[PDB]
Parts: structure tokens; C-alpha cells; sequence
């Protein structure tokens, strides 16, 4: 659809003269040979380009000779224009239907523009079909719309909690739309650094202590905590605070050097019994009050838990181990010492798990070692308990029956030993060097779990193999100890159970050859099954774990940029957890107008803190973005609507 | 053409003339299937050309993105099903047929388009609204009922397929669950046939089926028959192409192998002999290995399945794409392996050493002979690298310590070569390929569930293995008539079964005429969503300061001019 | 936090215009009717703008008046 008489008219606008067009829309009144809203061949309403080029001038003319406006506003709000915009309100679709301008420059970031929005009285549909991409749009459009920087700073009364509530719904949103799902945490991640880039403006230690100790100490990190706000609490001078309330008893811990920061720690360790009775008996001004300090208090819990190894390290010498061949034998010394601990830990257990009610216990994948850890000593106690009873006689161990009710309590135990001195692993996050590698060890630990998924199935597929070819040799019939933990490898692919074992074992080796072999000259099924044997390890030692070596190593670089960070919210949420003067007692010796004024004082923070981010937020984008072409056809535009001017004048 | 750069040059113009985005939607009155075709061309002949093959790959990625783009200015459900379901009709529905066009192109970027798959997510849940309710235990119980459930379910669709139950599976995602149930109740009386409460008494000779393997032999024609099925359909064209599909097709071939050898044997064996005294080469035992090769095959074969889940999908996709590149460093490690075998044989020939060495080789209590013969020297030489070999092998029956010396030296180089040189190097590969396989690791493992889940959408095989073998109601009507081929009763076919007026075009141009509509939308919203989006937000270029600069020029001499 | 006789004045220093600011500026003593130094809603001083717009010919005014 193309003319001739409008295609200058049309270009006089794109050029940007006045004067002609000006004319064209008078003589276009009278003799209606041209029409006045056409289409450009790639399609633009003489409006939608003097939109393009921000004229002003020429934006009046056909606002001011009644021309078809249409979705000039949606295409003016997305070029971010704001002379036009002023204009425009005071008077087939490209945009999806459910846009709307307020939606739209939400999208766009613009503060003059949105400011300008929410005075008219626009709203913006709150969240909450037979046809699905006009719903799970929309509903990106409404998230995406509220989620901007901008908007939150006009509406939402608290932007922390807006920007921490919506930032929990994107969050937990993208794992149901599970496809948007990257559309979503480009939007839930930017929003949690919103939380970071308005809390910034601070410029003082009182304008801090305000945010955090809003709705006593430190409020709301225990909320940004929960909210997984990670990248707002590892916020430098936030951090800063934390660490000066860490050391709050004894300034300084900045002078000292690498060998200073460990005497005076170890002697506090070492001093940790009576630095816990003077608390225990009278916590009044000498020492009790000590404890009270989050870094003492860390040291003494610290020193338990060593001094609690200490004996697991002496519960296996033979100088306190009772008689070795003892039917239930009586607790010995050092056991009767360790029982306060298994009783203390519990006791902190029930009460952590009191607080989190099942559902922020389970959510730490310490908890879930910490569980097995004690209630493998309640089945170390009541196994030993039981075999306290109807059990006694003191017969030598060789002839003692399998199963019996202490070899069930000593391996039990044991089991317990590990999952006791592995969990001081925790420990590390607080300290610098270790801190980061730890955590940053652990957040591809599930890219390993999820990658002996496979290994832990392709071993059940060759063990299925193997073994449907040799259990019809079992000779276990000669050999003494008929199992694969022998000085000869005794028949290692016998059963299903053995063959479980003997690909395990392969793995590292530790599985000699000549175990495929048959009591007979069957040297077809021994190749065979030797053949089987033998691309399994091919399989798994020389292709699988070298995929995982090349998983991992990606994995980590995923988890770098942020490998930081992360670790700061790690070590802030072990700090936390020593700041309320709750548990404050290690466990050997544990078993034994009021808001009205705040408020309106903490809401004049805020209203110069969002003011102090607007202000510094167009002096970093809005002043500092890159160069486009439509800012070059502007020049153009803007010079040309000026030499058609003066010269049009003469 | 007696010269080549003019004509290759001329090629590669016009192809990339004819892939532009803004020249496609000016001619080519369908879009989709311009794009379609062209990459398909490009891609194939970026290895006829194979000197510009980098040029012919970046067009063919070039026309998939735009396809992709084209396809997501779609507004409206609507709008979506006509673009997927739309196909020729030529007088031959809704089943999806552009969508399974796209798949037989490799369009992998055209099908993880996030409505699309929103789309193929909602056509699998059908049966229940929701599936988002579901957590690590939520979804468990409700497939684990029907894993259980499927033998019944089964039943149902088999017998009364009306309105009760027999719709209950034809859903896809209960289709999925039941075949995924049937292969692990195979593999659970696969590990199951090698315990002793079932099995017969190894001395003899060739026995009769055992009941597990009674159980078991359903399976094996029923994978077989599908097998069959799916190659009928594909005629070794796409059925070669999926690997999957040819370690299932030798899988199935060493269950044909296993019952010819066990019925052979069972012809001739007379039982009641102990396997100690057994001669080599008998066919109970070569059946019994292969059914063992076989049983591998299968405990192998559910990796497919991993697909499906949104969280191995994309580790077994890596898994899958860094293979080839395991492949080619692995003939390397075997021309060396042949090297080095080479070498060791011609040292240790001579040394035959079996005198005292009771069950000779390599595999023995004392690795005995392991570079006497040129399969054991393969043998050993494999072995090594997993350390499993041990020294004293290059020892000799004699003092001839410089050919100790110097065997040991070459055993010593091979291990250097292998463990240290030549395995680094797989890793350091393997590093980088994954390193590049992890920018469309998210596309192409969409591309592979989508791949997986329409098997399951179409009426096709929807009985599982166990419950398909089960003859159809009739059974004797649709066999026959398609053996019927060979003689006069192929003709009567298009003349007494179709006699009626063929009313369907009337639809078919309605409906040619809506999807065409649908088009001339989408190629609208596109154009001008690729001016507004990519021709204003490029870079500023110095010469577009040269023409600012030249119109303040222009202006300046101008206006002198007129004073 | 608005007004409509400084729009004007806040945009003709926006828009450079020389002529029209020193009017204002001029005209503010007689009838102080419109804020000299005031704040747009976006939040800029009238001679931060100038500032801003690196206009020597303005500032040179606003500092003289
Ligand atoms: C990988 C699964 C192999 C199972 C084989 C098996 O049944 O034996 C248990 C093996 C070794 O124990 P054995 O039965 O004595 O061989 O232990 C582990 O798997 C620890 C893995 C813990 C990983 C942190
Ligand atoms: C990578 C080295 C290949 C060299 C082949 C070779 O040395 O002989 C093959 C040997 C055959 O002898 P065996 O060790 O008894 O199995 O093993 C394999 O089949 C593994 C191949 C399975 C690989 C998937
Ligand atoms: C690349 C081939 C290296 C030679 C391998 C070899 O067998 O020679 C080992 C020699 C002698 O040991 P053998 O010959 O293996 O008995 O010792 C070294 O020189 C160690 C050097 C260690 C170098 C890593
Ligand atoms: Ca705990
Ligand atoms: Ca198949």
C-alpha cells in the first residue's frame, strides 16, 4: 500500500520540516488526497517517527490536527522519550494486548517516565487458563513490570521487603514454570541486587544500625538470612558491623599477626572449662559475661567439640579399652566422660530442631550428618544397654556369634566416630583460607552425587552381566572364606551382592585378575566374562571419571564469580548463629508510641536512602549507557528540522 | 567449470542472499518451510564443500535463529497450535505434523522455544492438571502407583478401551510410566534369573527353559516386534541415525542368538554331565555368555530414559556429545596399543616358557607368559593401564637380563605413553569439548526430551512389551490383508474401499487460508520487531560520524551562501 | 513538588535557550513568582543542568544573578 503525494509528507516529517508538513496537513483537511495517520512500506504512522526523533515541535502539529494517535504512547513509553510522553498524555498492535503503558515503562527502568505514570493513577495488576502463552506472558510481563528498580522506589512504602517478598516468589516461581525458568532469575537476581544498591547509600554507622535492628539487634538480617538474600548480606559495610559485634569485647584483632591471633585463641581453648562454669554459677561482671562474647563463645564451642575427638582419639587405646573379650562389658572411664557430649549434642539438636520445625532443619545438609551422628549414639547407648543385660560371660571373641548385640555396638559406634569428626568441617567456614574452598567445595558436591547416579547404575548393568554368566560357578566349596576381601580373591563373581563388591573394588585396582577365571578350561566363558570385566573399566575408570573430572572442572567456574559471596553469607549464617545469647553454653556443661517513634524515625531513613539511590542511580546508567544508532538519526533529525527552519525563514 | 573459486564463490553469494531474514519475508510464501529446507541444504553441504564449511555452518545456524524468532512472535494459543499443527494434505489433523517436521530437520533451537515447549509440556500432563504440587515425594508415590499398576492398566486398553480405564493410558505421560515400569520388571527378572531359588542344575546339559526365563521370553519378542515396528516406519534411514536405537537392535539380535543356541542345544544334549567336564565351545555355554552380553545390553539401555528427568537430561546429553571425541583419541590409544604389542611379541617370542606354568596367560595366579603370543601381549598391554598387570612378566626362564632390560624399557614407555601422556590428553580434551558443549547443553537436551516425548504422544505401540505380543481382537484382519500385497487382493484397495465424493478440501482451503493468515501476522510482528531491535541498537561507526560531520558541512556552506 | 511557570524556565535551561533564561532570571525580582534555584522532580538543580550540559553561556549568568 504506497502513494506518491504522502511519501514526501511522509519524509517531511522524517526530515523534519516544519514548514512542509505543516502545509500537507492543511491542504489534507481540504482536499483529502492524502491521508493524514499513513503507513510507511516497512510501517511507521507519521506520528510513530516524529515519536523516533523526539521532535517535539512537529509532535504538537499532528497532535494538534487531530491525528490517529493509537499506541503512539506504548512506542513513545518504550523509546523512553520524555518531552513527547507530557504530550501525549495530556490528549493490529505491535505491543502484546495485555501491555499497558504503566507495565511497559515499568520494563523500561525510567524514573522520570514512571513518576510521571503513577501520578495519572495507573495500576499495575497484582499476581495471582485455556490458552497457555497469553497467561505465562502476562504474567512475566506483571513480574518483570513490579520487579524494576524504578517502581519499587515510587510505590512499596519498604522497598527492602518488597524487594525481598518478590524476589522469594520469582525465586520459588521458576521452578513451576520450569521453561521460563532463565527469564527468571535474570529477574530474581535482579532484584537481589537492588537490595545491595540501595542499601549502599549509607553513609553512616547510625543510618545502618537502623535497617538491620528494624522489626533491638540486628532484625532484619535474621530475615535477609532466611530470604537466601546472599547478595545483600555479604554488602562490605554491612560485613563490617557483623565482624566489629564478632570481636565486640576486646578491640583491635588486626594488629595481631600469624602467630599472635593463636595464643591468645588456644589459651582461651584451653580455658574454656572454667570460662564456662563462672557463666554455668554466676555470669555477673568477672568472667561469666566473657562467654557472652560471640568470638569466646565460638572458641569454647569450637574447643568442646576437639577436646570431644580427644577421647574418640582415646576411646580405641588399649590402655583405657576395658577386657577384649567381655559379653556386654560395663562403660569404661572415657565413655562415661564422652556420655555428657552425646547428651549434649542431642539436647542442642532437639532444641535447633524445635526452632526450624522440620522444615529449616532439613534445609542445611549438615543437619542431615548432624541427625545420623547423634542417632547413631542413641543406637550406641541402647545397644550397649542391652547387651548390659541377659548378656555376660566374658567368653573369648573368636567363638562370639555374628550379629551379637556389641559388635552391632561397637561398629555402630564407630560409624558414629566418622560422621562426628567429619562434621568439625564446618568449622572452616569462617576461616579465610578455608573458607571459600570449602564452600565453594560443596556447592558442586551435588554435581558429583548427580554423576554417581550413573556410575552407581552402570555398575548394577555389567553386575547384572557378570554375574548371569559365572553364578553357575560357585565352587565355594574348597577355599576357605569364600568372599572377595581374601588373600585369593575368592570367586568375585559369584553372587549378586559379591559382583556389587567386585566392580566397586575395580575401580581403584584393588581387584587382581585371575578372579575371572573358572575352576574348569572354559576359556570362552573366561574370555568373555574377562571381556565384560574389562570394558567396564573402561567405561567407568578411563571415560567416567574422566567425565567428571571435565563436569566438575566447568562446574567450578560456574560457582567462582560468586564463589565469594556465597561464602560471606556462609560465614555470616555460622556468625548469627553464636550472636543470640540462646544456646551460649558448650555441651559438656549444657545438659546442666513504645514502636510507634522507631518507626517514623526508620522511615526517614528510607526516604533518603531511596533518594540517595535515584539521585546515583541516573548518574550511572541513564548518564553512562552506550551509543546507539538512534541516538545518531537524531542528530541528523535535529539538525535537519534546523536548516530547513533558518532557511525556510529566508 | 574449469575454474573452481568463481563458482564456489557464486554459491556461497547466493546461498547467503537467499538466508537473509529480510529477503525470506518478502518472497517465500512459507516462512517456515524456507528456513526448514535451507538449513537443512547448508548444513548438508558444509561437508560437500567442506574447505567453507565454516561460512555454510554459520548460514544454516543463522536461518535455525531465525526460524526460532519467527516462531516466537506468536500471541496467542491460538496462534501456536496452526503454526504446529499444519502439514500438506494432498488427500491423504492436529497431530502435530510441522512439529514433527522440525524434528526430522534437526531444527533443535526451533523446538526449545519456551511456549512450544510449554505447549508439548501441557499436551503430556492431560490426564491431571497441576504436576507442579509435586516434590520429592509427591511425585514419587503418584508413579509409583502407577508402576505398579500398569499390568492391569494394560488389561484394560487391551480388552475394553471404551470409556473406563483404556483412555487412562492412552494419556502419554501413564504411557511413559507404563513402559518405563515394564522395562524395570524386565531388568528385576533379569538379575532375578541368576539366583539360585530359580535356576536349574548347572550339570545339564542344555535344560529346558527355566520358569523366570518362561517369564522372560515374552519381553524379548516383544522388544523384538517393536524393534520391527519402529524400522517399519524409519526403513533404516532415521533407525541407523539414533544410537540408541542400534545398541537396542544388537541387543535384540543376542536374545535371537540365545534362544537358537539354547533350542539347538536343547535338541541334542541329554543333560547329566558335571560343567567341569564340559568341552569348550558347547552351546549351552556360549548361549549362556551371550545372554549374559545381553542382559549388559539391556541394564544399559534405561540411560534413555534419563532424558526425561530435567536433571540427568542434560549430564547424559554432555554424556552423549563428548563421546565421538572418546572415539577418535581412542583409535589413537589403539594403533599405539598395536605398537607397542608389535614390539613386545617380537622380543618375548622366542621365551615360550610353558613348562611348569599350569593354566598359562595372563590371567593366571602369577602372570605367567603375558608377551608370548600376540593376543596375550594385546591382553597385557591393555590390562596395564589399569595397573591390574604386575612386573616380573617381562622376566625370562633364563639370565638374558639385556632382554629383560630392554622389554621392561619398551613396558615401561608404553605405560609412560598411556597413563601419563596419552590419558592427560583424553582429559584435556575432554575439558575443552565440554567446555564448548555447555552453550546448547540446555537446547539440544530440550531438543532430545521433546525427541523422546512425542514417541509416546501418537496411538502407536501404546502396550507395553510384556502386554503387546498379546494378539489384536481381530488379529487375523489387518495381517492377511497386508499379505495380500503379492497377489491381485493389492489393487482392491482404492477402488472398492474409497467410492464417496472425498469432501475434504472445502476444509483444507479454509483452513490452508487461516494458517497462511497466521503467517502474514507472524512475518509482520517480525519485521517489525527485527527493525526496531536490531537496526537502531547497533554500534555507532566512525562513518556515521563522517556524515554528521558532512551535513554540519553542508549546512555551513549553504548558509554562507545565502549572506 | 511541581509548578508551571518554572517548567518552562527548568526547560529552557534544559533546551539552551539563552534568551529566554535571562528573562526569567530578570523578571523573578519584580514578581518573585517563580523559584531561581528550584528541583525538577527527577531531581537536578536549574544550574546543576547547566553543569550537567558542560553550557558555559548560562552559567556565566546563573552565577551572576
Ligand atoms: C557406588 C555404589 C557401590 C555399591 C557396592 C557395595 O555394595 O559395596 C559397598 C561399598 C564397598 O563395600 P563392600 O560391600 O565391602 O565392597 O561401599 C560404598 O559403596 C561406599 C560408597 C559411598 C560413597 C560416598
Ligand atoms: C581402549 C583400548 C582398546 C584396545 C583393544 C584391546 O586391547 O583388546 C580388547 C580387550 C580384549 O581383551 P580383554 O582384556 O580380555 O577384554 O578388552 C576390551 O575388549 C576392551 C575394549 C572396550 C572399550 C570400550
Ligand atoms: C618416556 C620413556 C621413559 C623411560 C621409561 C623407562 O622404562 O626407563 C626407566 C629407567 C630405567 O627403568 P626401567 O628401564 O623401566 O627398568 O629409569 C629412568 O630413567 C626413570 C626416568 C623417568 C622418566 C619419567
Ligand atoms: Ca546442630
Ligand atoms: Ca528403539
Amino acid at each position: 500500500e504506497l502513494s506518491t503525494q504522502e511519501k514526501s509528507y511522509l519524509s517531511a516529517v522524517e526530515k523534519g520540516d516544519y514548514a512542509s508538513v505543516k502545509l500537507a496537513l492543511e491542504e489534507a483537511e481540504i482536499y483529502f488526497k492524502i491521508n493524514i495517520n499513513c503507513i510507511d512500506p516497512l510501517g511507521r504512522t507519521a506520528l510513530l517517527i516524529a515519536i523516533e526523533n523526539e521532535n517535539l515541535e512537529i509532535i504538537e502539529l499532528l497532535l494538534s490536527f487531530n491525528v490517529y494517535v493509537g499506541d503512539a504512547l506504548l512506542h513513545a513509553i518504550r523509546k523512553e522519550v520524555v518531552g513527547a510522553v507530557e504530550l501525549l498524555l495530556n490528549h493490529f498492535s505491535d505491543f502484546t494486548p495485555d501491555i499497558t503503558p504503566i507495565i511497559l515503562a515499568a520494563h523500561t527502568n525510567n524514573y522520570e517516565i514512571i513518576k510521571m505514570l503513577v501520578q495519572k493513577g495507573v495500576s499495575v495488576p497484582q499476581p495471582h487458563d485455556v490458552d497457555s502463552l497469553r497467561h505465562s506472558r502476562s504474567r512475566l510481563n506483571i513480574y518483570k513490570a513490579l520487579a524494576s528498580p524504578s517502581l519499587i522506589a515510587l510505590s512499596s512504602e519498604d522497598p527492602f521487603l518488597t524487594a525481598f517478598q518478590l524476589s522469594w516468589e520469582l525465586q520459588e516461581l521458576s521452578k513451576v514454570e520450569n521453561e521460563f525458568k532463565a527469564e527468571y532469575e535474570e529477574l530474581s537476581h535482579q532484584c537481589k541486587h537492588f537490595a545491595k544498591d540501595l542499601l549502599d547509600q549509607t553513609r553512616s554507622s547510625r543510618e545502618l544500625e537502623l535497617i538491620l535492628n528494624f522489626r533491638n539487634e540486628l532484625a532484619r538480617l535474621k530475615l535477609a538470612i532466611k530470604y537466601r538474600q546472599k547478595e545483600f548480606v555479604a554488602q562490605p559495610n554491612c560485613q563490617q558491623l557483623l565482624a566489629s559485634r564478632w570481636y565486640d569485647e576486646f578491640p583491635g584483632w588486626r594488629r595481631r599477626h600469624w602467630a599472635g591471633k593463636l595464643i591468645t585463641c588456644v589459651f582461651i581453648g584451653l580455658m574454656f572449662p572454667l570460662l564456662s562454669l563462672c557463666y554455668l554459677v554466676a555470669p555477673k561482671s568477672r568472667y561469666g559475661l566473657f562467654i557472652r562474647k560471640p568470638f569466646i563463645k565460638f572458641i569454647c564451642h569450637t574447643a568442646s567439640y576437639l577436646t570431644f575427638l580427644f577421647l574418640l582419639l582415646l576411646a580405641s587405646q588399649h590402655i583405657v579399652s576395658n577386657n577384649p573379650d567381655r559379653q556386654g562389658p560395663k562403660p569404661t572411664t572415657v565413655e562415661w566422660m564422652i556420655l555428657p557430649w552425646v547428651l549434649g549434642f542431642i539436647w542442642t539438636e532437639i532444641k535447633q530442631m524445635w526452632d526450624g520445625g522440620f522444615q529449616d532443619y532439613i534445609h542445611d545438609w549438615w543437619n542431615l550428618m548432624d541427625f545420623v551422628m547423634n542417632s547413631l549414639y542413641l543406637a550406641t547407648i541402647s545397644l550397649k544397654i542391652v547387651a548390659y543385660v541377659k548378656y555376660s560371660g566374658c567368653k573369648p571373641r573368636d567363638t562370639w556369634e555374628m550379629w551379637h548385640p556389641t559388635l552391632v555396638a561397637e561398629a555402630v559406634f564407630a560409624i558414629a566416630n566418622i560422621f562426628s569428626s567429619l562434621r568439625l568441617i564446618s568449622l572452616f567456614t569462617a576461616n579465610s583460607h578455608l573458607g571459600p574452598l570449602q564452600i565453594s567445595l560443596g556447592r558442586m558436591l551435588l554435581d558429583i552425587l548427580k554423576f554417581l547416579f550413573i556410575y552407581c547404575l552402570v555398575l548394577l548393568a555389567f553386575a547384572n552381566g557378570l554375574n548371569q554368566l559365572y553364578f553357575y560357578y560357585e565352587n565355594s566349596e574348597g577355599m576357605t572364606c569364600k568372599g572377595i576381601r581374601c588373600e585369593r580373591q575368592n570367586n568375585a563373581f559369584s553372587t549378586l551382592f559379591e559382583t556389587l563388591q567386585s566392580l566397586f573394588w575395580s575401580i581403584f585396582g584393588l581387584i587382581s585378575l585371575y578372579v575371572t577365571n573358572v575352576k574348569a578350561d572354559h576359556k570362552f566363558t573366561e574370555f568373555v566374562g574377562a571381556t565384560m570385566f574389562g570394558t567396564y573399566n573402561v567405561i567407568s575408570l578411563v571415560v567416567l571419571l574422566n567425565m567428571l573430572i571435565a563436569m566438575m572442572n566447568n562446574s567450578y567456574q560456574h560457582i567462582a564469580d560468586h564463589a565469594d559471596i556465597e561464602w560471606k553469607f556462609a560465614r555470616t549464617k555460622l556468625w548469627m548463629s553464636y550472636f543470640e545469647e540462646g544456646g551460649t553454653l558448650p555441651p559438656p556443661f549444657n545438659i546442666i508510641a513504645e514502636n510507634v517513634r522507631l518507626n517514623h524515625q526508620y522511615q526517614e531513613v528510607l526516604r533518603n536512602l531511596v533518594k540517595r539511590y535515584v539521585a546515583a542511580m541516573i548518574r550511572d546508567a541513564k548518564t553512562e549507557e552506550g551509543l546507539t544508532e538512534e541516538n545518531f538519526k537524531e542528530l541528523k533529525q535535529d539538525i535537519s528540522s534546523f536548516r530547513y527552519e533558518v532557511i525556510g525563514m529566508m | 567449470d574449469v575454474d573452481s573459486l568463481r563458482h564456489s564463490r557464486s554459491r556461497l553469494n547466493i546461498y547467503k542472499a537467499l538466508a537473509s531474514p529480510s529477503l525470506i519475508a518478502l518472497s517465500s510464501e512459507d516462512p517456515f518451510l524456507t528456513a526448514f529446507q535451507l538449513s537443512w541444504e547448508l548444513q548438508e553441504l558444509s561437508k560437500v564443500e567442506n574447505e567453507f564449511k565454516a561460512e555454510y555452518e554459520e548460514l544454516s545456524h543463522q536461518c535455525k535463529h531465525f526460524a526460532k524468532d519467527l516462531l516466537d512472535q506468536t500471541r496467542s494459543s491460538r496462534e501456536l497450535e496452526l503454526i504446529l499443527n499444519f502439514r500438506d494434505d494432498m488427500n491423504l489433523n492436529n497431530e502435530l505434523a510441522r512439529l514433527k517436521l522440525a524434528i526430522k530437520y534437526r531444527q533443535k533451537e526451533f523446538v526449545a522455544q519456551p511456549n512450544c515447549q510449554q505447549l508439548l509440556a501441557s499436551r503430556w500432563y492431560d490426564e491431571f492438571p497441576g504436576w507442579r504440587r509435586r516434590h520429592w515425594a509427591g511425585k514419587l508415590i503418584t508413579c509409583v502407583f502407577i508402576g505398579l499398576m500398569f499390568p492391569l492398566l494394560s488389561l484394560c486398553y487391551l480388552v475394553a478401551p471404551k470409556s473406563r480405564y483404556g483412555l487412562f493410558i492412552r494419556k502419554p505421560f501413564i504411557k511413559f510410566i507404563c513402559h518405563t515400569a515394564s522395562y524395570l520388571t524386565f531388568l528385576f527378572l533379569l538379575l532375578l534369573a541368576s539366583q539360585h531359588i530359580v535356576s536349574n542344575n548347572p550339570d545339564r546339559q542344555g535344560p529346558k527353559p527355566t520358569t523366570v526365563e518362561w517369564m522372560i521370553l515374552p519381553w524379548v519378542l516383544g522388544f523384538i516386534w517393536t524393534e520391527i515396528k519402529q524400522m517399519w516406519d524409519g526403513g533404516f534411514q532415521d533407525y541407523i541415525h539414533d544410537w540408541w536405537n542400534l545398541m537396542d537392535f544388537v541387543m535384540n539380535s543376542l536374545y535371537l542368538a540365545t534362544i537358537s543356541l539354547k533350542i539347538v542345544a536343547y535338541v541334542k544334549y541329554s543333560g547329566c554331565k558335571p560343567r567341569d567336564t564340559w568341552e569348550m565351545w558347547h552351546p549351552t555355554l556360549v548361549a549362556e555368555a551371550v545372554f549374559a552380553i545381553a542382559n549388559i545390553f539391556s541394564s544399559l539401555r534405561l540411560i534413555s530414559l534419563f532424558t526425561a528427568n530435567s536433571h540427568l537430561g542434560p549430564l547424559q546429553i554432555s554424556l552423549g556429545r563428548m563421546l565421538l571425541d572418546i572415539l577418535k583419541f581412542l583409535f589413537i590409544y589403539c594403533l599405539v596399543l598395536l605398537a607397542f604389542a608389535n614390539g613386545l611379541n617380537q622380543l618375548y617370542f622366542y621365551y615360550e616358557n610353558s613348562e611348569g606354568m599350569t593354566c598359562k596367560g595372563i590371567r593366571c595366579e602369577r602372570q605367567n607368559n603375558a608377551f608370548s603370543t600376540l593376543f596375550e601381549t594385546l591382553q597385557s598391554l591393555f590390562w596395564s593401564i589399569f595397573g591390574l598387570i604386575s612386573l616380573y612378566v617381562t622376566n625370562v626362564k633364563a639370565d638374558h637380563k639385556f632382554t629383560e632390560f630392554v622389554g621392561a624399557t619398551m613396558f615401561g614407555t608404553y605405560n609412560v605413553i598411556s597413563l601419563v601422556v596419552l590419558l592427560n590428553m583424553l582429559i584435556a580434551m575432554m575439558n575443552n569439548s565440554y567446555q564448548h558443549i555447555a552453550d546448547h547443553a540446555d537446547i539440544e537436551w530440550k531438543f532430545a526430551r521433546t525427541k523422546l516425548w512425542m514417541s509416546y504422544f501418537e496411538e502407536g505401540g501404546t502396550l507395553p512389551p510384556p502386554f503387546n505380543i498379546i494378539p489384536s481382537p481381530k488379529s487375523i484382519c489387518y495381517l492377511i490383508t497386508w499379505i495380500k500385497v503379492h497377489v491381485f487382493k493389492r489393487r482392491s484397495k482404492r477402488t472398492e474401499t474409497f467410492g464417496t465424493l472425498g469432501r475434504r478440501a472445502a476444509e483444507n482451503v479454509r483452513l490452508n487460508h487461516q494458517y497462511q493468515e497466521v503467517l502474514r501476522n507472524l512475518v509482520k510482528r517480525y519485521v517489525a520487531a527485527m527493525i526496531r531491535d536490531a537496526k537502531t541498537e547497533e554500534g555507532l561507526t566512525e562513518e556515521n560520524f563522517k556524515e554528521l560531520k558532512q551535513d554540519i558541512s553542508s549546512f555551513r556552506y549553504e548558509v554562507i551562501g545565502m549572506m
